[PDB]
């Protein structure tokens, strides 16, 4: 009856036709029908992203490929629970009061300044979304934006609009690149390839400070916007009060614990997973110092994304098992074998990043670092690089509304059309392509 | 804990077939690609076959196409290799290894990379028997080495299959000997030498002689070197 | 992929190094293999660097590009063997050419001695002419088989040793294999041989009785 | 400087004191350290009983009980996502105005009287509280019998109010009691000693059947109410519609396979945990059905909960791995060998149902249930009958405020004292021990 | 704990059944065990009542309080052995006092003998005299060492066989071992024996020489 | 896979010491119980003492409290009951079991209850030695059934330890024979009787001679049964 509906039952049609028709060995057959049902539902979205994730280890079982519980433990993996721990500083940071009271910090220094202040509010943004969300600090933004723009004109200068609410996005949706935290995809790539949080920042944080300046820069030359005149916000003035600086302290450690994780996990007795077990610490130190309480843990953070995290490692193990990834690596192999490297961190680039336009970030990464990843374990390739790399591209969504929600949140105002967002992301996103492959080719080395 | 067993390794004719099996214990086959790594005859290492059997995904060698053929059934443990249209110039030490691929984030007894071989089966492409290892002495030239020494030899010439051991003077002289590695022949016969050091002075007041332990056609034979 | 160099003489305590150049710039694969003569190649490296679990810290990877290479710091006596690298791409795999690293010496003047055939090879109708090199260094010996300034490209055998365990030095035995009636027409029988410790290539020519 | 945080201070100063003055073996001290520290931090609830829960695995890994994972894998138990799917059919069944039409169709039975509209209030909020939840239930009824009651007198005759209210209330706890779903003691005892859900109503519908009217009947007595009137309602009735009945095959369809589970198990192909599947596939019925959006599921269901599952279940295995369940037992031995059975069992159903009146259900259970089913593992005593005891009981909360929220959401109106329900629970909770008493040496034959 | 019938006289495809009392109401970790003579003992059933993994259906168990149970329904030939329960209460373990099953059979008629001892006996200083019964039924003979009217209690030994392979019967041999003169200064030896295949209690007398 | 393997028993003067030791594998001590069960000499199970280690928690029986003590190091697997005080009703075949309790919830080699035992170490507490296994003739009386079956016997007087083998006429009588299970005597000597049954006319064609093996002390004895 309704759409979705049919897409379902469209791809139930397509999965059984391939688990009947596709004459291979059963179980690269029956993980080619599950990659491809799961495929369409986490790309067009027919259920909810989650739903998919809990239907992956259903089909799992009900074809014997694992037993029921070694199937729900991918729902349970450090990488969730360190996700867990950024959700928490993001609600007690949040509910403390700590990111407005820095964005205020920020934008006084730039007295009055316009000109300034809007870079200020990139850099800002890049700086919490890092941490708190892709979509909150948007959102906790667009406001600012707005009392910063409130002097200036809508239709006749709204060029500077476009400039102000397109940077504050975009930035938001690259300063998830720089921590595993900031955005879901980071975590889906670092537990498909076992990743700490300072062996991903190593790829995550300069190709922030690497593509947020790139962005910018092609905002003010695509739009020549008036960004000259003054400054006046109203709103009561924030300071600093205690709860706030505990805050800051209890961030500040957590984040010393994860960076120099692998010095003191040596001089603490060498445990697996150490920066789970401190973001668990930053939980409990919260809890304990009472900054934040546990309902807003649980009204804030997306279990879903959780869940998801569980239903794409489930992916990947089923991939793993059933052989399907050395099936395709073994068919593709004369075409990977002409095509260097250099040409197939392109390709994957380009096709993410114009993919995650039309798609979600979440979703697609979910899909495809399960598959990228297994297919390069198999061509002998690190899945480390085509993960991270399908994992900092799943985020440039600068095309068109949402494909993130940050770019719906800002054309909501409709101070922005939606041709100028074609036009900038689709020069973004091919300067984006370059930038990726770049510093990929260059970390390969 | 963990081990492959190679078997089905032996002679044959060219034109021919044979089929080697590769018994594993301490992981599963289902779990990790099975790799068939001929050696040479005397050569390096040289790579033949795989297989995936958890998706019956095999690669051969560019080498061996039409002639070969990999497989593999769980539930015991196995990785057959069936060599057929063997030619002459696929003697060798086939190996049998394991590389584990997807590291399996759970766990696993997997390896990484070839970790565990094995032992290895010989095959040797066959074309004609009945060479028993006939002896050959050496006789150091009568103008040999003055105040010096001078070395001396028996010949092992046309036998067949490894090994054939040649000792001088039933153990009584393992000092300057060389046992050369034995040597294919034009006509498919191996032929050695064995050689032992000696100064010039004491070689008369000795007899020397070498055992030609050959257990195929189960010979022994003993050659007096006696200069005239 | 092509491994190099092919053969490396190096003494213990050295640092020796070793490339392998792969031509698929797809699969960072590479490992590493010890072979000890006729057993089972034993691994040291698996992806391209990492160490495996029951090896010494002295043999270590790198990657840089596609240009793979190995390094042992400190050469042991018991780290002479043959080297290789393997690099999988999907499913099928590769070796290097074989690199082969022995224990170096001092010059070493090959003691070269040449054989006649016995009686008994003139009745089956060949003869095995032997010319030995014993105790002389690493391989460099091409036995000239020269006769009547005649050579007989094709019918010249040679069989080396490995390296001795005592003197760490190379015995060779090349063979003239002939027939019965060309050995009867020809009396004169001699191999030049040439090394780096002979500064003229000696010949030991004889006649037959 | 807080009055928990004194607590916890206290309670890691005991924990020391303990690890360092306990003389034993150093796993049975760290076992009973923990196990003291725990507890006193799931009683008084200083921290939230979550964050306790994820400080187990932090106490099992920092002092090397666990590797990370296996103990993170906690969190995973296939109970925890039955319970999961009890919460999705609790949000599409409220969502969509099932619950809420449900007790309108069964109230309009009783045309206009009262006399046996609380009967049926009591009867539907224990049909509902087996699935929906404890607190939902009761704050949804206690609007219906505000309602039922706005007819009659709040000061003259009080004693109407406190029995419709207290009926509804110890119906909600009650009901919990009758499946797995319901409440999470019976969750935390299944997962502890692996039960089914139809070898679990085994023991909780027979006992919710037979003290939900005993209860119904010590209030009829020790109150003397006036519940003869006639009933007026005024809400705009509500009627089926699609959607809900759409709802109700899904949910009646996914209890048929809870109920029979083994004999479709095995004609399937025998799955270990095909009841959780049951429930991934009441999500997945769901919401390809359109009635419920995860949205709602993630809105509604108690997170909180399915983390302590994990973390009672993490304290669980470290009660096992350091041997001091053992320890104890062997120390208890005497004492047990001359207390027979019936003695023990009346010991812990009076300990734990004079203890929730204290603490919470939930917390109380995650803490008993691991300790006395180890101990009861060590005795060679079967720990299903002591968990399901001791998840059967600890939902016996009828004394006081807190102790469960039904108690204190009806004690929010003020129509009820607290003195009434001190004895009208205290002589429920004896009457409770009696029945969970016999009914246990019932089930040991 | 206490476990009942001591011996079962049971026929194969018989069905057979064991109690065993417990006598500590807390611990259903009964488990119940088949021992072989001289063998470890098998386990059947563990907790009370629930199988084991490579054990036969027809082992079945129950608890019915502290009366727990064991139940062979069809009696094979290889099940003919010795049945243990054990309880588990905390770390210690208490085992019953022991169930043999025998495969049983009609009366048979003890054939029962009087021996001497021998003249090398009577230079050692001791006299053993053996009274032997072979091929009977299950165990009852109170072997009745009888003398001039004189019992000797304490100085009579027993020794029995298992239960034979081919007709399955026992064999008894009893044995007074008596002293020198206490041997030399009586003449008449006698031992009765009871069994349900003897109305009258046989005695075997004899005199030395 | 798993397996018990029980060392250390052997002879042993009462008032003494002895020291039993349990290897396994297949599993880990740290999560199990283990459990030391002396049979009897010629009786029934009976349970002497119990440890688990990851607490050190030992329970003994009431019969061996000042007199036994249980331990276990961990780190290769063992269980180590040191006998002390050992008395003449001590005597026995010391088994060694594994008890799992708490079924771990995710994965073990565990087994619930007593499955994996072993072989047993016999103890024999000890007196006094050089007993050698003397022989004794049993004479089929002279008046014999007639037309019917007399039994007659060996009798293996004053031996020690087991076992003792007593075949008679060198395995040409195999049939009617009954090797009884050995006695122990009031003073510590074992005692046992071998006979055989045969009709009473076939008693005087053939000698009937049975043959004494005993090991420990080297006995080899044949005593001829000859009636008067
Ligand atoms: C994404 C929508 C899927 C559309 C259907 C599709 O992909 O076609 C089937 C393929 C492979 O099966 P085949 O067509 O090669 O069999 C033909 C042989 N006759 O399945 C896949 O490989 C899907 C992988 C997608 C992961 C991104
Ligand atoms: C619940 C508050 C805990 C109060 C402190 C406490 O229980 O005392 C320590 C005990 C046992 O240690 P011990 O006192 O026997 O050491 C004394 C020996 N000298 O620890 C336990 O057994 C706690 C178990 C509680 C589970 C419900
Ligand atoms: C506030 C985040 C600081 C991150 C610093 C990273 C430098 C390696
Ligand atoms: C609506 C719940 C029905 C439960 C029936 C249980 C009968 C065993
Ligand atoms: C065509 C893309 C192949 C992907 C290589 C991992
Ligand atoms: C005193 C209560 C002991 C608990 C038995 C499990």
């Amino acid at each position: 009856l309704h759409r979705n509906s049919l897409i379902v039952l469209a791809d139930v049609a397509l999965f059984l036709a391939l688990y009947h028709f596709l004459p291979f060995e059963h179980n690269v057959v029956l993980g080619i029908s599950m990659l491809a049902f799961i495929a369409v539902l986490w790309l067009t979205e027919a259920l909810h992203v989650t739903v998919t994730a809990i239907l992956v280890p259903v089909m799992a079982v009900f074809f014997g490929i694992f037993e029921t519980q070694a199937a729900l433990n991918n729902f349970a993996n450090s990488i969730i629970f360190l996700f867990l721990g950024g959700f928490a500083l993001a609600a007690a940071m949040h509910h403390q009061g700590l990111d407005k009271v820095i964005a205020d910090k920020v934008l006084a220094m730039a007295q009055g300044k316009m000109s300034v202040a809007v870079f200020m509010l990139f850099g800002v943004t890049a700086l919490l979304s890092m941490w708190i969300s892709n979509t909150a600090t948007a959102a906790m933004m667009l406001p600012l934006v707005l009392g910063v723009l409130s002097k200036v004109d809508a239709d006749k200068q709204r060029s500077t609009y476009v400039f102000v609410l397109l940077g504050v996005a975009y930035s938001a949706s690259i300063g998830g690149i720089a921590t595993l935290v900031g955005s879901p995809p980071n975590a889906i790539a670092a537990a498909e390839v076992g990743l700490s949080f300072t062996d991903w920042m190593k790829f995550g944080l300069p190709t922030a400070m690497m593509m947020l300046p790139m962005a910018i820069a092609i905002l003010y030359f695509l739009l020549k916007p008036t960004l000259n005149g003054m400054f006046e916000l109203d709103r009561a003035p924030v300071n600093w009060d205690k709860g706030k600086v505990v805050t800051l302290g209890i961030f500040g450690l957590t984040v010393f614990l994860w960076i120099f994780s692998s010095p003191i996990n040596a001089a603490l007795g060498g445990f697996k997973s150490f920066d789970t077990l401190v973001a668990l610490g930053a939980i409990l130190m919260l809890s304990f110092a009472r900054v934040v309480h546990w309902k807003e843990i649980q009204k804030t953070a997306d279990w879903g994304v959780l869940l998801l995290f569980g239903g794409g490692l489930c992916l990947s193990n089923v991939l793993k098992q059933t052989g399907t990834s050395v099936f395709l690596a073994n068919a593709l192999s004369d075409m990977v074998s002409h095509m260097g490297i250099f040409v197939v961190i392109l390709v994957v680039a380009t096709f993410v990043v114009f993919l995650t336009e039309f798609a979600s970030n979440t979703a697609s990464a979910a899909l495809l670092i399960p598959v990228f990843a297994t297919v390069a374990e198999a061509f002998g390739m690190s899945p480390v690089l085509l993960s991270v790399l399908i994992a900092v591209a799943a985020s440039c969504a600068f095309m068109l509304p949402v494909a993130t929600p940050p770019n719906a949140i800002v054309f909501a105002s409709g101070h922005i059309k939606q041709s100028e967002m074609m036009r900038v992301g689709l020069y973004l996103n091919i300067a984006c392509i370059g930038l990726l492959t770049a510093i990929a080719m260059l970390f390969w080395q | 804990e963990v081990q492959l067993v190679e078997s089905g390794g032996g002679l044959v004719q060219p034109g021919g077939s044979l089929r080697l099996s590769c018994a594993a214990s301490g992981f599963t086959i289902y779990s990790s690609s099975i790799h068939w790594v001929r050696q040479a005859p005397g050569k390096g290492l040289e790579w033949v076959a795989s297989i995936y059997s958890s998706s019956g995904s095999t690669s051969y060698a560019d080498s061996v196409k039409g002639r070969f053929t990999i497989s593999a059934d769980t539930s015991k443990n196995t990785a057959y290799l069936q060599m057929n249209s063997l030619r002459a110039e696929d003697t060798a030490v086939y190996y049998c290894a394991r590389y584990n691929i997807h590291y399996w984030r759970w766990y696993n007894p997997a390896g990484q990379a070839m970790d565990y071989w094995g032992q290895g089966t010989l095959v040797t492409v066959f074309n004609q028997i009945k060479g028993g290892p006939s002896v050959f002495p050496l006789a150091p030239s009568s103008k040999s080495t003055s105040g010096g020494t001078a070395a001396l030899g028996c010949l092992v010439k046309d036998y067949f299959p490894e090994p054939v051991t040649v000792s001088w003077n039933s153990g009584a002289l393992t000092s300057g000997v060389h046992t050369f590695p034995a040597v294919l022949q034009s006509s498919g016969l191996y032929s050695l030498s064995s050689v032992v050091t000696v100064p010039s002075s004491s070689l008369g007041t000795q007899t020397y002689i070498c055992n030609v332990n050959h257990k195929p056609s189960n010979t022994k034979v003993d050659k007096k070197v006696e200069p005239k | 992929m092509t491994q190099s160099p092919s053969s490396l003489s190096a003494s213990v305590g050295d640092r020796v190094t070793i490339t392998c150049r792969a031509s698929q710039s797809v699969s960072s694969a590479v490992a590493w293999y010890q072979q000890k003569p006729g057993k089972a190649p034993k691994l040291l490296i698996y992806s391209a660097s990492s160490l495996y679990s029951g090896v010494p810290s002295r043999f270590s990877g790198s990657r840089s590009g596609t240009d793979f290479t190995l390094t042992i710091s400190s050469l042991q006596p018991e780290d002479f063997a043959t080297y290789y690298c393997q690099q999988r791409y999907g499913l099928l795999v590769t070796f290097g050419q074989g690199t082969k690293v022995e224990i170096k010496r001092t010059v070493a003047a090959p003691s070269v001695f040449i054989f006649p055939p016995s009686d008994s090879q003139l009745k089956s109708g060949t003869a095995s002419v032997v010319c030995l090199l014993n105790n002389f260094y690493p391989r460099e010996a091409k036995v000239q088989w020269k006769v009547d300034n005649a050579l007989q490209s094709g019918n010249s055998q040679e069989s080396v040793t490995e390296q001795d365990s005592k003197d760490s030095t190379y015995s060779l035995s090349s063979t003239l294999t002939l027939s019965k009636a060309d050995y009867e027409k020809h009396k004169v029988y001699a191999c030049e041989v040439t090394h780096q410790g002979l500064s003229s290539p000696v010949t030991k020519s004889f006649n037959r009785g």
